[PDB]
């Protein structure tokens, strides 16, 4: 197959190459993130030095 | 500044199992040879 082939409509959302990205086809049916963000932290406190 | 030393982002890597334990397998029935000696129809006439 070829980008090409690929109906339109289908080409606004991730498009998988088989066998190259089967590892990625598997981490969306199991609906997990193959990337994990850190939980987010709280704002920096801001530090003071008078001139 | 709080730097990410013990935050760091995770990447997920699945444990694929391989198809080397099984795979899609397909059925062939054995057809009766009729090279052998198979039966076959008989129609009968009548010397009247």
């Amino acid at each position: 197959a070829k980008k090409e082939h690929v109906p339109t409509w289908l080409q606004n959302t991730h498009v998988y190459s088989w066998p190259k990205n089967k590892k990625n086809i598997l981490l969306r049916l199991l609906r997990e993130e193959e990337f994990v963000a850190p939980p987010r932290g709280p704002l920096p406190t801001l530090q003071v030095v008078p001139l | 500044v709080r730097e990410p030393g013990s935050q760091a982002c995770l990447a997920i890597d699945p444990l694929v199992g391989e198809e080397g334990g099984a795979a899609v397998a397909k059925l062939e029935p054995h057809l009766q040879p009729r090279g052998q000696p198979a039966p076959q129809p008989l129609h009968t006439l009548v010397l009247a």
